[PDB]
């Protein structure tokens, strides 16, 4: 049962999640500039909204 | 204030670089001469570095309502001048293969350097606005200098449009801050607000819109999607400047703003800055984990390094080591970045079209360019923050400032981000000593100008190692360079 | 007398309209046109603020803003020319080779 | 003081090894041997001039020698070094294993062998610094610096049979496990420095000053856990062990990195020198969790070793099982268990070294480490099979081999404090016998399971015989006369044990 060091495989989850997250984040890196501009628009709304709810 | 003879001495760096821009332009007018025009540019930039001595002897002083010359200004002026002289030494070998106007490259590097010196002495919103544009508009042409290359044109169009959008958010934010303040000086931003009234909705909204502009220039999430594309498309000589001069110059003025502005100690802005830092630290490393292009990898890396620096800004109103941390960190980031990007420049020179940006190109660098592989290793270890490198001393400062300021979520992010980072940095480092039998590598140029670039990346690596084991010399200099509070 | 708030809202409307224009249009020309609306709106806000405080600083900032708009439009339209000369296409979606 | 030179000579010799390859690819090895020989001689001189046997516990801190030189005055960080019976014994072991690490990689005379020896010498220089550093930052710096040379030795000079990809994968896993864990310790060192300033007003990184820092139960626990995470990865303590088997498997086949950077107990010393003294109350309340983690490692390591096929990975897991006994002992507060931990830390180093060196020699003849392709090697070799049996008899803890003295002393002391844990732990001696005999039967006994194992193999050389026989004599002497070693570490271990118990009360 333990032949393949199960506890080592459990400690490899932090790295499987990392790789997966990296690929998901890189999906926003589409070369489309209009998306890049929209990204800054979304960021502005979020920053201003937070500043008003944390004022 | 007016311009007294004494005030004029404190302006030596700005005046010398400005005169260089004129004399070099009049030289191009007389006759295009790549060697002379490049030499004149380097001589002027060096003269400005030497003039810093006279500025220091004169002492701290506010030249006009727009500029304050102090130790902080001298330190960041030195950093921008060093990163700009290096850009010129790396451009000559590359521009030698550029069969078109090449003297204008140096003319633009000089005007961009003028922007950084202004940003170093900036004590007013007008100076902040003008300095960013003086370091951005020249870079639009530098990022698209090889317009004939598809990637360079794409990079230039992306940077110009996004930087223009960022400049409008910045201006609109500054206008809203002015509507509430009535004064455009940093010390007056939040001064009119009474006790417990600092969080004035419009003042916070103005800063928020200004952060969109500043965050873009500092490649901070969620305004970072441009970094990998522009860093890759821009000619290698230019990428070095965009990764060093612009970031250091703009991060410094932000530090002075949040230090002098009373509103700087707002919890709402601090909590918002904290979310940006956490995201930047984690997202940057996670996106660089699978990169096979060194330029894009170094782009995502910048996102995380700037996130680490933001932690010191968030801990600014809680300790004094915050300013010292940023100085030491930025000095290390400069040498580490000049080393990595400079090696890429030398491996992409002379200009023959596309730059050597694939990691496959570096898969046996040691067996062809031994010293270049060694430098890249040292820089990869420095950017990873490995003890024995200056990069670690910068990370130590950030962690110390964070712990003293009880920024536990942020200190935890620096540890997780650094752990994620080690995977890609080490991968690039060990790759240099692997054997790539395939040899499509171009032969190195054999002129003293190309060898000079090799000396720059070598000296930068030596500094990263000497100051990584003995950092007191640098700590002493940065400690002398303190803002005039 | 005009309420300072009314002047600032006018600028905000012109700023958000300019931004909407920059995101919904694929033509590089209409994107550059949208940016001019955004920077003009920011300059208008400075004039409104300077007028409320009775200071020349608002108009001084406007001059710096229009100077950037002149320089930015100059470089912007130059890149548009280069794109047209080589790709005979102003769809910015096509300028998206570098990604991931 | 000579303490500074126990770290400089290794570093200077490493530079010389690289700069002397120009005189031939057979020169670097002699420079490395002389370098490690001088460090070992200096260590033995310190042992013969410290009168450790006649030193009575005067209370922490109690150093036979100390050196201090300003390094980073702004932060109050200095090159502070100090020696003690515990540190002395660890430095002499590093010297002995360092000489053997040079001798084991002697037939390696390829190009860039100078850089190999440079990395090897610097790994040993860092290990010696970890045992001598009393400045918290110097300790951390040495802890983290020694990993960079190891990374390049496993990735570029690793197992000759493994592909570059497998070797790099292992080196990266080792570095990320270790550097990240070390960073969690810097966060705790920095927090302790600030808690001291706030409570007192002094800015110090000196262990002697930070020894009594007034702190709350919660902060003391969190600071203690930060150090433990770093000492759990290098011990290793399950579940932070995955990096060990991989690193051993992909490390230079000769066994140089195994002896120099993996067989020196820098984590056990750290738990005894800093965690127990700096955080006495937190260590006392974490004792139950720590001791049960050790019991798990004893059985988990034993079962994992039994199912390994690769002989080097089998030996790697035996280390996890053996180090579990040391963890239980460190958290008992008993002088008998502490003295036994010191003996086991030395004995395991010698017993594991022999197995690792013999494993490399075997590979040189059969070109395989898979036991499924061995068998009846007793009838095909002249020394290796018999000498491997000895080291396995010592590994199972046969009385008369030195591993028994340490293991049984730990149990005798642990029983007086935690009887139930000692009872379950002793059953680990039966599991050890299972994996120890399994390896000998699956490799040297029975019939050949492959053609390579069915032919007479080349015999062991005088160099190979000398290094292995030296380890045999040392283990037997430590088994029949362990007093000279116990008399040197008594004062240091006494100071630590008293501190912990008195501070908890
Ligand atoms: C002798 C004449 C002929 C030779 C000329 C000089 C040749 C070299 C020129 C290039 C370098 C110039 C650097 C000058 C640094 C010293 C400036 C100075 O005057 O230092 C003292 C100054 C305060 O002076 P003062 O106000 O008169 O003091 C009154 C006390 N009651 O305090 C300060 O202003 C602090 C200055 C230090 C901090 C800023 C440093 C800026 C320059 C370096 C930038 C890069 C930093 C990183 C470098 C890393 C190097 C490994
Ligand atoms: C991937 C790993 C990443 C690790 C990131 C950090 C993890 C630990 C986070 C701890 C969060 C704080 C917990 C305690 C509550 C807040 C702090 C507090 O109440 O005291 C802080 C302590 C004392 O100072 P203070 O009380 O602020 O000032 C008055 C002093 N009489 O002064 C202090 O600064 C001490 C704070 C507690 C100890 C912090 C250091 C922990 C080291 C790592 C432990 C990891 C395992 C757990
Ligand atoms: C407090 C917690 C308990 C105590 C912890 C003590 C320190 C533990 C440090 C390690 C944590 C677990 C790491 C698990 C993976 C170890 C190796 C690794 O990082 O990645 C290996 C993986 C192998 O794949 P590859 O290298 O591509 O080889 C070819 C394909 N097999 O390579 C990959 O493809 C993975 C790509 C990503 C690698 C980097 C990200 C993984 C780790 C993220 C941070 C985890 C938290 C660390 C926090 C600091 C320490 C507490
Ligand atoms: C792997 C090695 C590192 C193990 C890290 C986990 C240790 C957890 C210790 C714990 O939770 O102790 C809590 C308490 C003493 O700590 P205290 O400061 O009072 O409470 C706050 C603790 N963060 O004491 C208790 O209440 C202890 C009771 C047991 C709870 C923790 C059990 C952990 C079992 C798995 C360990 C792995
Ligand atoms: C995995 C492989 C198998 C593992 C099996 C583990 C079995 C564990 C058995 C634990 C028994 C503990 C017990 O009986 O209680 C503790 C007992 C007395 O404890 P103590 O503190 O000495 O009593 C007060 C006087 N000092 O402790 C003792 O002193 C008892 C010592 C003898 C224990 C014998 C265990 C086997 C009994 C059947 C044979
Ligand atoms: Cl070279």
């Amino acid at each position: 049962l333990l032949k393949r060091d199960p506890l080592n495989s459990m400690m490899n989850i932090p790295a499987v999640l990392s790789r997966f997250a990296g690929k998901g984040l890189l999906l926003s890196e589409n070369g489309y500039l209009r998306w890049y501009v929209a990204s800054m628009s979304i960021g502005a709304v979020v920053v201003l909204a937070l500043l008003m709810v944390l004022r | 204030m007016t311009i007294t003879p004494q005030n004029l001495i404190a302006l030596l760096p700005l005046l010398i670089v400005g005169l260089t821009v004129v004399v070099v332009m009049l030289s191009i007018a007389w006759r295009r001469n790549h060697f002379l025009n490049a030499t004149l540019s380097v001589i002027g930039l060096n003269a400005a570095l030497v003039s810093l001595w006279f500025v220091g002897q004169a002492g701290a002083m506010d030249v006009t309502p727009l500029m304050r010359v102090d130790g902080f200004a001298m330190l960041y002026t030195g950093l921008v001048l060093l990163a700009s002289l290096a850009t010129c030494t790396f451009a000559y070998p590359w521009l030698e293969g550029y069969n078109d106007n090449k003297d204008e490259f140096y003319l633009l590097v000089l005007i961009a350097a003028l922007g950084g010196i202004l940003l170093a002495n900036a004590n007013h919103l007008a100076s902040l606005f003008l300095g960013i544009e003086l370091i951005s508009l020249p870079l639009f042409g530098l990022v698209g200098y090889a317009f004939r290359q598809k990637r360079s044109l794409e990079a230039s169009i992306k940077y110009t449009i996004l930087s223009a959008a960022a400049s409008s958010f910045l201006l609109f934010g500054m206008a809203l801050v002015y509507a509430q303040s009535g004064d455009l000086s940093f010390v007056a931003l939040g001064k009119n607000l009474g006790d417990g009234m600092l969080n004035e909705p419009l003042l916070l909204a103005g800063f928020g819109l200004m952060i969109v502009g500043l965050g873009f220039k500092l490649s901070l999430v969620p305004f970072h999607l441009w970094t990998p594309d522009v860093y890759q498309g821009a000619p290698a000589p230019v990428s070095t400047f965009l990764a060093t001069a612009s970031k250091i110059a703009i991060f410094g003025v932000v530090m002075r703003l949040f230090l002098y502005a009373p509103v700087g100690d707002s919890e709402a802005i601090r909590v918002v800055l904290a979310i940006i830092a956490f995201a930047s630290i984690i997202f940057g490393n996670l996106m660089a984990l699978s990169q096979t292009n060194i330029k894009r990898l170094l782009g995502y890396s910048s996102i995380s390094h700037l996130g680490y620096l933001l932690v010191a800004l968030i801990a600014l109103q809680t300790g004094e080591m915050s300013m010292e941390a940023v100085g030491v960190y930025l000095a290390g980031y400069l040498f580490s970045s000049l080393g990595a990007f400079g090696v890429v420049s030398l491996m992409s020179s002379p200009y023959r079209g596309p730059d050597a940006d694939s990691l496959f190109s570096y898969r046996g660098l040691f067996w062809h360019r031994p010293i270049l592989a060694a430098v890249m290793t040292v820089m990869m270890l420095s950017l990873a923050g490995i003890p024995m490198t200056l990069g670690f001393i910068g990370k130590f400062y950030v962690l110390a400032v964070g712990v003293q300021a009880h920024l536990w979520w942020l200190v935890g992010a620096v540890v997780v981000g650094s752990a994620i980072g080690l995977y890609y940095y080490l991968r690039v480092a060990v790759s240099l000593y692997l054997h790539a039998p395939e040899q499509p590598g171009r032969d190195a140029p054999s002129n003293w100008q190309y060898s000079a670039g090799g000396i720059v990346v070598l000296i930068s690596a030596l500094l990263v190692l000497v100051l990584g084991v003995w950092p007191q010399p640098l700590i002493s200099i940065v400690r002398l360079a303190m803002p005039l509070m | 007398m005009i309420p300072l708030q009314h002047g600032l809202i006018l600028a905000a409307i012109l700023f958000v309209l300019g931004l909407t224009g920059l995101v919904i249009r694929r033509n590089l020309l209409f994107m550059l046109i949208g940016l001019e609306i955004m920077i003009n709106a920011s300059a208008l806000a400075f004039v409104v603020a300077g007028s409320y405080w009775g200071q020349t600083d608002g108009q001084v900032m406007y001059i710096l803003a229009i100077s950037l708009a002149a320089a930015e439009a100059s470089i912007g339209l130059a890149l548009l020319l280069q794109l047209h000369r080589r790709r005979q296409n102003l769809n910015i979606d096509s300028v998206s080779e570098m990604r991931g | 003081m000579l303490l500074p030179w126990l770290i400089l000579i290794p570093f200077i010799g490493g530079f010389l090894c690289w700069q002397t390859e120009r005189f031939g690819v057979k020169v670097p090895r002699w420079i490395a041997l002389i370098t490690m020989g001088l460090t070992l001689a200096l260590s033995l001189q310190l042992w013969l001039q410290g009168g450790y046997s006649l030193t009575q516990s005067a209370g922490i801190p109690q150093w036979q020698s100390e050196f201090d030189m300003p390094w980073i005055p702004r932060f109050g960080i200095s090159i502070h070094l100090a020696i003690d019976g515990l540190s002395l014994l660890m430095v002499v072991l590093t010297g002995l294993l360092g000489v053997l690490a040079v001798l084991c990689s002697w037939k390696e005379i390829e190009k860039y062998q100078g850089f190999f020896h440079l990395n090897l010498m610097w790994i040993l220089g860092g290990v010696i610094g970890v045992f001598l550093a009393i400045d918290m930052f110097l300790f951390f710096f040495f802890w983290e610096m020694m990993l960079v040379p190891m990374y390049f030795l496993i990735a570029l000079w690793g197992h000759k049979a493994s592909d570059g990809k497998t070797r790099i994968t292992a080196a990266t896993k080792f570095f990320i496990y270790t550097q990240a864990s070390g960073l969690v310790m810097l966060i705790a060192i920095l927090a302790l420095v600030f808690v001291h300033y706030n409570a007192t007003g002094v800015w110090t990184f000196n262990y002697e000053e930070l020894l009594n820092t007034p702190m709350s139960s919660g902060v003391e626990y969190l600071l203690m856990l930060g150090f433990f995470i770093a000492f759990a990865v290098k011990m290793p303590v399950v579940p932070l062990h995955g990096w060990l088997p991989d690193a051993h498997s992909q490390a230079p086949t000769a066994g140089s990195v195994d002896l120099a950077g993996i067989l020196l107990k820098t984590a056990a010393y750290g738990l005894l020198r800093f965690s127990l003294p700096l955080f006495p109350n937190a260590s006392a309340e974490f004792a139950p969790i720590a001791m049960w983690l050790g019991v798990i490692g004893i059985f988990y390591g034993a079962w994992m070793a039994f199912a390994q096929t690769d002989i080097k990975r089998l030996i790697a897991y035996t280390s996890v099982s053996h180090m579990g006994f040391v963890l239980i002992a460190i958290y008992t507060g008993s002088q008998l268990a502490y003295q036994g931990a010191v003996i086991q830390m030395i004995a395991h180093g010698l017993s594991a070294a022999g197995l690792f060196i013999l494993c490399g020699q075997l590979y040189e003849r059969i070109h395989t480490r898979d036991m499924r392709m061995m068998g009846g090697l007793w009838s095909k070799m002249k020394w290796l099979p018999a000498l491997s049996l000895f080291f396995a008899v010592a590994t199972l803890g046969m009385p008369g081999t030195g591993n028994f003295v340490g293991e049984f002393m730990i149990l005798f002391g642990s029983f007086q404090v935690v009887p139930v844990i000692t009872v379950i732990s002793t059953f680990g001696l039966v599991f050890a016998s299972v994996y120890s005999l399994a390896m000998l039967h699956r490799a040297y006994f029975g019939k050949a399971k492959s053609q390579i194992a069915s032919q007479e193999l080349p015999g062991m050389s005088l160099r190979e015989l000398f290094m292995i026989l030296l380890l045999v004599v040392l283990l037997v002497l430590l088994g029949f006369y362990p007093q000279p070693i116990l008399d040197t570490s008594h004062s240091a271990i006494g100071n630590i044990q008293q501190w912990f118990v008195n501070s908890v009360t």
